[PDB]
């Protein structure tokens, strides 16, 4: 998704 | 020790770099949780939840920044893999406050808070902020700080 | 208690056999204030  | 660090809690939560002493991350793999070490219990000094930043052990050390004219490595801290760079020329995310330097490199949640490093060694910031493509590509900003 | 903790794995280097890889995106987001880029 948007972070890691 | 200066270097590159694993982030664990066992599963790896993240990754990170100290230098100068300072042991720099995203926000987001800790939550501000303290760390213990060799050398002993590390606890946060400073952090910006908006930045999705936080450091260990005194002020942000990172002073460097992507040049805008070059590519760069990623050092990516994969899960249960031994550390392997992989080089991209950015791209930008463009907001109000000018562009950042941003990577279309995908890889696993253990992987935030792996140093970017320009050609000179120098850690110019970090993976793992950033957005999903309506296509389902992702891009990380390339995360950083004054220091 | 914390259940965190750090390992020290590699050093910070650039490697000249790196493989290149990925493209050069241009992408207009907002950061909110909670930390999440949004798409534009």
């Amino acid at each position: 998704l948007k972070r890691r | 020790t200066t270097g590159v660090y694993r982030i664990m809690t066992s599963y790896q939560a993240g990754a990170g770099v100290m230098v100068e002493g300072v042991f720099h991350t995203l926000w987001h793999t800790t939550k501000g949780a303290a760390l213990m070490s060799g050398e002993g219990r590390l606890d946060p000094y400073w952090g910006s939840v908006k930045e999705d930043r936080l450091c260990y052990g005194g002020p942000w050390k990172l002073q460097h920044k992507w040049n805008g004219h070059d590519e760069v490595q990623m050092i990516v801290v994969e899960p249960g893999k031994n550390v392997k760079n992989v080089q991209t020329k950015p791209g930008v995310f463009k907001t109000p406050e000018g562009e950042i330097g941003a990577v279309t490199l995908d890889y696993p949640t253990g992987t935030s808070g792996s140093p970017i490093v320009d050609k000179n060694g120098d850690v110019i910031g970090l993976y793992g902020n950033g957005v999903i493509m309506p296509n389902g590509s992702y891009i990380s900003a390339i995360v950083q700080g004054e220091r | 208690e914390t259940d965190m903790w750090i390992e020290r794995t590699a050093d910070i280097t650039w490697e000249s056999d790196a493989e290149i890889t990925g493209s050069s995106e241009r992408v207009d987001v907002r950061l909110d204030d909670d930390g999440n880029f949004q798409l534009m």
